[PDB]
Protein backbone atom coordinates (compact mmCIF):
# COMPACT_ATOMS: atom_id res chain seq x y z
CA UNK A 1 0.00 0.00 0.00
CA UNK A 2 2.50 2.11 1.16
CA UNK A 3 5.11 1.25 -1.53
CA UNK A 4 8.91 0.56 -0.52
CA UNK A 5 12.07 1.56 -1.85
CA UNK A 6 14.16 -1.54 -2.43
CA UNK A 7 17.84 -0.02 -3.14
CA UNK A 8 19.65 1.59 -5.79
CA UNK A 9 20.07 0.44 -10.16
CA UNK A 10 22.12 1.82 -12.98
CA UNK A 11 20.01 3.14 -15.54
CA UNK A 12 21.09 2.71 -18.91
CA UNK A 13 22.25 6.76 -18.72
CA UNK A 14 24.88 5.73 -16.23
CA UNK A 15 23.00 7.42 -13.02
CA UNK A 16 22.57 6.00 -10.10
CA UNK A 17 18.77 5.45 -9.61
CA UNK A 18 15.56 3.93 -7.42
CA UNK A 19 13.91 0.62 -7.56
CA UNK A 20 10.37 0.71 -5.68
CA UNK A 21 7.80 -1.80 -5.21
CA UNK A 22 4.51 -1.33 -4.34
CA UNK A 23 0.92 -2.61 -5.94
CA UNK A 24 0.04 -2.40 -9.10
CA UNK A 25 -3.25 0.35 -8.97
CA UNK A 26 -6.14 -1.56 -9.30
CA UNK A 27 -5.12 -3.88 -6.49
CA UNK A 28 -4.88 -0.65 -3.67
CA UNK A 29 -7.78 1.83 -4.35
CA UNK A 30 -10.58 0.95 -2.10
CA UNK A 31 -11.33 -1.05 1.30
CA UNK A 32 -12.47 -4.30 -0.94
CA UNK A 33 -9.09 -3.95 -2.24
CA UNK A 34 -6.79 -5.26 0.86
CA UNK A 35 -9.18 -8.26 1.00
CA UNK A 36 -7.18 -9.68 -2.32
CA UNK A 37 -4.40 -9.43 -0.05
CA UNK A 38 -2.38 -12.77 1.31
CA UNK A 39 0.23 -13.64 3.65
CA UNK A 40 1.37 -16.75 4.71
CA UNK A 41 2.03 -18.45 7.63
CA UNK A 42 4.65 -20.23 9.81
CA UNK A 43 3.41 -23.35 7.53
CA UNK A 44 3.44 -21.97 4.09
CA UNK A 45 -0.29 -21.63 3.18
CA UNK A 46 -1.53 -18.53 1.95
CA UNK A 47 -4.58 -16.60 4.62
CA UNK A 48 -6.12 -13.98 3.57
CA UNK A 49 -5.99 -10.52 5.48
CA UNK A 50 -10.42 -10.78 5.38
CA UNK B 1 70.17 8.08 -20.20
CA UNK B 2 69.95 5.18 -17.86
CA UNK B 3 65.82 4.42 -17.80
CA UNK B 4 64.67 5.44 -21.81
CA UNK B 5 66.30 2.47 -22.49
CA UNK B 6 64.46 0.55 -20.37
CA UNK B 7 62.02 -2.19 -21.63
CA UNK B 8 60.06 -3.35 -18.08
CA UNK B 9 58.63 0.33 -16.97
CA UNK B 10 58.61 3.91 -17.67
CA UNK B 11 60.63 6.34 -15.59
CA UNK B 12 60.57 9.57 -15.31
CA UNK B 13 63.03 11.52 -13.31
CA UNK B 14 62.18 15.18 -12.36
CA UNK B 15 62.78 17.83 -10.07
CA UNK B 16 59.59 18.63 -8.13
CA UNK B 17 58.66 22.29 -9.00
CA UNK B 18 58.89 24.81 -6.01
CA UNK B 19 54.41 25.45 -6.06
CA UNK B 20 53.27 22.28 -7.78
CA UNK B 21 50.01 24.00 -7.70
CA UNK B 22 50.56 26.50 -10.75
CA UNK B 23 51.71 23.23 -12.98
CA UNK B 24 53.56 24.80 -15.97
CA UNK B 25 52.96 28.45 -17.44
CA UNK B 26 52.59 26.95 -20.45
CA UNK B 27 49.75 24.55 -19.52
CA UNK B 28 46.25 23.81 -19.90
CA UNK B 29 43.94 21.28 -18.05
CA UNK B 30 40.54 19.72 -19.89
CA UNK B 31 37.46 17.93 -19.19
CA UNK B 32 36.49 15.94 -22.15
CA UNK B 33 32.60 14.77 -20.01
CA UNK B 34 29.83 12.74 -21.20
CA UNK B 35 26.56 15.31 -21.43
CA UNK B 36 24.21 12.92 -22.95
CA UNK B 37 24.71 10.01 -20.85
CA UNK B 38 26.66 8.37 -23.76
CA UNK B 39 28.74 5.86 -21.65
CA UNK B 40 32.36 5.31 -20.45
CA UNK B 41 33.55 3.42 -24.14
CA UNK B 42 31.93 6.56 -26.22
CA UNK B 43 33.78 8.94 -23.83
CA UNK B 44 37.00 7.10 -24.55
CA UNK B 45 36.22 6.71 -28.26
CA UNK B 46 35.91 10.30 -27.79
CA UNK B 47 38.82 10.87 -26.13
CA UNK B 48 41.04 8.73 -28.37
CA UNK B 49 39.35 11.07 -31.62
CA UNK B 50 40.02 14.17 -29.52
Amino acid sequence: WASKYVNNFLDTDGRIKKVYVQSDAPFRMTPEDMNIWYVRNGSGGMVPFS
Amino acid sequence: GRYAGYKDALVIPFNPPSIPELGTAAGFDFELTDNAGLGHDALMAARNQL
